[PDB]
């Protein structure tokens, strides 16, 4: 099981998750793949932004469901 | 909106993919991104 989280630059990264690896877990899947902290990610699905108080199951996310992402630079 | 307030490395044809609560996050002005 995995998904495809496309960035603000139109490029995607394959990531393994479960219906229990909620957004705070997913932020570690994207951090592991590039080094981007949970404090600078911004994850979206079906065109809305998920929350660290939900689950991937709360938003019916499944394998290959395709997601979207944005990032920041903290300020510098 | 065109690149009228977007980052110096982004395009509306790849920023209209974001919710209205992120329209205000990229129209803010950023860096470390180049649509590539």
């Amino acid at each position: 099981m995995q998904i495809f989280v496309k960035t603000l630059t139109g490029k995607t990264i394959t990531l393994e998750v479960e219906p229990s690896d909620t957004i705070e877990n997913v932020k570690a899947k994207i951090q592991d793949k590039e080094g981007i902290p949970p404090d600078q990610q911004r994850l979206i699905f079906a065109g809305k932004q998920l929350e660290d108080g939900r689950t991937l199951s709360d938003y019916n996310i499944q394998k290959e469901s395709t997601l979207h992402l944005v990032l920041r630079l903290r300020g510098g | 909106l065109p690149l009228q307030a977007l980052p110096e490395g982004v395009d509306q044809e790849v920023f209209k993919q974001l919710p209205a609560d992120i329209q205000e996050e990229i129209l803010s002005g950023k860096s470390r991104e180049n649509l590539k």
